[PDB]
């Protein structure tokens, strides 16, 4: 019920 | 000192977040268990079902619920913590 797609990047 | 880089969720759970992440830094020297243990409390204070993921470097690509996501920075380590189901 109310889905997103969300893609990260880490790099610290 | 929190760093949120990308939140989804509410002021309160947002704060939950931090704090929880805190109590896991202070106590668990390995990733794993670190996001183990958030994870393990969203379930249970907010209802299943949580994922999370903590490290220095990665990158992924989830499908989560609106509202009900968030990845920030604590000490050294990103956390990525939502839920889908």
């Amino acid at each position: 019920a109310e889905m997103k797609d969300t893609g990260i990047q880490v790099d610290r | 000192k929190a760093v949120i880089k990308n939140a989804d969720m509410s002021e309160e759970m947002q704060q939950d977040s931090v704090e929880c992440a805190t109590q896991a830094l202070e106590k668990y020297n390995i990733e794993k268990d670190i996001a183990a243990h958030i994870k393990k409390e969203f379930d249970k204070k907010y209802n299943p079902t949580w994922h999370c993921i903590v490290g220095r470097n990665f990158g992924s690509y989830v499908t989560h619920e609106t509202k009900h996501f968030i990845y920030f920075y604590l000490g050294q380590v990103a956390i990525l913590l939502f839920k889908s189901g």
